[PDB]
């Protein structure tokens, strides 16, 4: 498991030597190869078959898959996902986790926006009883999300819809 | 090309046309090109026509393309999805509403259009 | 003009659309609640109705004064699709009517936006009352028809009416005028003198009707408020497009101007 | 009271000669204070047609 | 657009006019929303008087006719001086709103609210 | 920031005013459209609380009785804490608003509306 705690400060000394050497300047003034700077280093991140570890081990290690899992993080300005090399990396990763400002002084700690937030990989990467015990919640979270605004208002509603509301404020 | 050539129908998927567009912006940067409106590319027409105006029915058989789009910021205005809107002919879209009543293909028969 | 401005103003009017969309909801419960109300208080009139018919019929030897020949209904509160400005356009004829008829008029008010328009042009309001809440109570409307009612006995009232909004339908509240005042083989063993029955009864009539016509129109006003808040909703849903095809073109100019810059500066260095 | 049904009209509170006068002198009351004096009743007709055409838009 | 210059009349007039029409363009989404019942009795006026100001600013042109086909208008600084003043006083409230629209002087605008 | 390097009581006291200066960021938009009325009970109570915390946060400094006029005060870690426990758990609610702003303690506050 690899952690690259600043991906957009890589970029920022990329291009700096890059501004310094003279090369040609784009959007963000980044060099015409910074996708491909975070490209190259993000698609090494794999899981590799029992055929390549018995290749590359010349036959010491069989019947065995290794991998390497990666989990960059960037930091965007005042949440804009469109900038330039936040842009280029949500578009190289399999899914990616969006924390939050609101959510996070709103008391809810580990702000991550279930709405938004993506895994494509999905429950192939899950045990047994988080993937069935998983489908429950994501219901809830996403009814609680419908329906937030009837909270403040909750003694005019249905006995049903009432029930949808205060499952979603536990799970939550 | 090659198949056409043999009088036959095919089809060509691109997984999706906003990388073609953005590897041009990337070699025209390198090749330091003037960089034009939202920092495209100056041949960004140009570059989509070559590529489009090759996919067409002709006289021995014929291609069809089904294009994967990625649009820019939610943004249709963008001169990515602009200059790629201009080449085509009908406009599929999947919903993650129509899938969850189990209906497969999940087409939206209201937001989806063809110009036949 | 300005990006991060115009993107202040769109989370501005979002944060409003959120409510005004549970606001419909919340209305259209309040609906329910007085159209359950209105229901509730049937049986008590009808059979009033149905006994004043004997006490008088069979007893052809006392006429009550009102049997021989406005209380006007309004809101509290903010958010009415048009009910109040409906119901005065409808009272507005009659009242100009009375004039070419060359009558006196004397008016009762229910709630604050009725006392409010009379006040605004002088209208001579003789008794009222206001702040009633959604579910109003009968003890609190026994005043102001009293004092409607003594002025029928004092002969200063030839006829008193009801202006008040009708549930036709959820979608349709319509302004109406009702009359008041001026309205088979066996009898029945009268404790009290028949005089004092029929005085008591046709008092407990016309509250009745008065407190029936508060109620519906209750529910006409949770209807209207329901109409008012899908409106406010679907208004901010054009403002909020708008703005977003502003917002863009702003996003579009930035990033030009930006690589302009750019661009410039390395052509000198 | 009939042979074959039996009808108790109730009233929610207790009628008086004293309570039934004090709501009438509270709802004149009422009414003196709200009122101070004429005004123009011919501004009706326009008042009420300017709020039918700015009532129209909003929907 | 001084005092000194145009003289007090003139100058309180043009003032009254942009303050009314200020006080417009602050309702606007307001009024968008919500629409103009749920304004103030005062804003009200208010808003009914911007209405009848921003339609009188408007005259049918000599070098204009053949577009619409309506005669031109000259009006002189006094005539346009008594209109607005009359309408910020107040001495208008009583006609309507399209009476205003394309009529050169205030008096015009008494005629056209006969039709 | 942390529990394990100052305590729970301070911590708890700060994600708590946090939390109640979050919620009136939405509920400040909402009141200037819609007014204060068609709140629910616990949010008319909380933006109340909101504004109270919002002003107990000034204090005239030594530095600064050039620009306020008013003297200096120095306020400590237990007296800052207790203050804002006090407007949070509802032992001020009876307070107006205007008691809270530029009073150093929560002592002055109490002092203050009766002023």
């Amino acid at each position: 498991l690899i952690v690259y705690d600043d991906l957009s400060k890589q970029a920022v000394a990329y291009r700096q030597i890059s501004l310094l050497l003279r090369r040609p300047p784009g959007r963000e003034a980044y060099p015409g190869d910074v996708f491909y700077l975070h490209s190259r280093l993000l698609e090494r991140a794999s899981r590799v078959s029992e055929e390549y570890v018995e290749k590359f081990t010349n036959g010491a290690v069989t019947g065995k898959t290794g991998s390497l899992t990666a989990l960059p993080i960037i930091e965007t300005q005042a949440g804009d996902v469109s900038a330039f090399v936040p842009t280029n990396v949500i578009s190289i990763t399999d899914g990616q986790i969006f924390l939050e400002s609101a959510m996070f002084n709103s008391g809810i700690r580990p702000a991550v926006n279930a709405g938004i937030s993506v895994s494509r990989v999905g429950g192939a990467a899950q045990t047994k009883i988080i993937k069935k015990l998983s489908g429950g919640i994501r219901t809830a979270l996403a009814q609680y999300r419908e329906l937030a605004a009837f909270a403040q208002f909750a003694s005019d509603l249905d006995e049903a819809t009432r029930k949808q509301l205060e499952h979603g404020q536990r799970v939550t | 090309e090659k198949f056409r050539d043999e009088g036959r129908d095919v089809l060509l998927f691109i997984d999706n046309i906003y990388r073609y567009t953005l590897a041009g912006t990337e070699v025209s940067a390198l090749l330091g090109r003037m960089p034009s409106a939202v920092g495209y590319q100056p041949t960004l027409a140009e570059e989509m026509g070559v590529l489009q105006e090759r996919i067409t029915s002709t006289k021995k058989g014929s291609i069809t393309s089904i294009q994967a789009v990625y649009v820019p910021a939610d943004d249709l205005t963008d001169p990515s999805p602009a200059t790629t809107f201009a080449h085509l002919d009908a406009t599929v879209v999947l919903s993650r509403d129509i899938a969850s009543l189990g209906i497969y293909p999940a087409v939206d028969p209201l937001d989806s259009t063809s110009r036949q | 003009a300005g990006a991060k401005e115009i993107r202040s103003k769109i989370a501005s009017i979002k944060s409003t659309q959120k409510i005004t969309n549970a606001m419909e909801k919340v209305a259209v419960s309040k609906m329910r609640k007085a159209q359950m109300r209105m229901a509730a208080g049937r049986p008590y009139a009808e059979r009033i109705r149905q006994v004043i018919g004997h006490l008088a019929n069979a007893n052809p030897e006392y006429r009550h004064p009102f049997m021989v020949e406005y209380i006007v209904v309004s809101s509290d509160r903010g958010l009415c699709g048009g009910l109040n400005i409906n119901l005065f356009k409808s009272l507005v004829k009659d009242m100009s009517g009375y004039r070419e008829q060359g009558a006196e008029i004397d008016l009762c008010v229910i709630g604050s936006k009725g006392a409010s328009f009379f006040r605004s042009f002088g209208g001579n309001v003789v008794a009222a009352i206001s702040h009633l809440g959604e579910e109003p109570s009968i003890n609190d409307l026994i005043g102001s028809v009293k004092v409607m009612l003594d002025a029928y006995l004092e002969g200063r009232i030839d006829r008193l009416f009801v202006v008040s909004n009708k549930f036709v339908n959820t979608m349709t509240q319509k302004p109406t005028v009702e009359q008041l005042i001026p309205l088979h083989h066996w009898d029945y063993l009268y404790e009290p003198d028949a005089k004092s029955l029929l005085d008591g009864l046709l008092v407990r009539y016309v509250e009745s009707q008065v407190y029936q016509a508060v109620v519906e129109n209750n529910a006409c006003e949770q209807a209207a408020r329901m109409i008012a808040m899908k409106n406010a909703t679907d208004n901010a849903g054009e403002l909020i497009s708008d703005l977003q095809l502003i917002y863009n073109k702003a996003r579009q100019a930035a990033i030009t101007q930006e690589i302009s810059e750019i661009v410039g500066g390395a052509a000198a260095v | 009271v009939q042979p074959n049904m039996v009808k108790v009209l109730a009233d929610t509170v207790v009628r008086a000669g004293d309570l039934d006068e004090a709501a009438a002198q509270e709802a004149l009351k009422a009414a003196e204070k709200a009122l101070q004096g004429k005004g123009a009743e011919f501004d009706y007709s326009a008042a009420a047609a300017r709020l039918a055409e700015a009532a129209a838009q909003l929907r | 657009l001084d005092p000194l210059v145009i003289g007090q009349d003139h100058y309180d007039t043009a003032r009254g006019v942009q303050y009314v029409l200020q006080r417009y363009k602050e309702l606007k989404d307001i009024i968008a929303i919500l629409g103009m019942d749920e304004l103030s009795e005062a804003d009200k006026l208010l808003v009914a008087r911007a209405r009848k100001i921003q339609r009188f600013l408007s005259q049918p042109f000599f070098v204009a006719e053949v577009f619409t086909g309506s005669p031109g208008k000259y009006v002189s600084l006094k005539d346009t001086i008594a209109g607005f003043k009359g309408i910020l006083n107040g001495d208008y409230d009583h006609l309507p709103e399209q009476a205003f629209y394309m009529v050169g002087g205030i008096e015009e605008a008494v005629e056209k609210a006969k039709k």
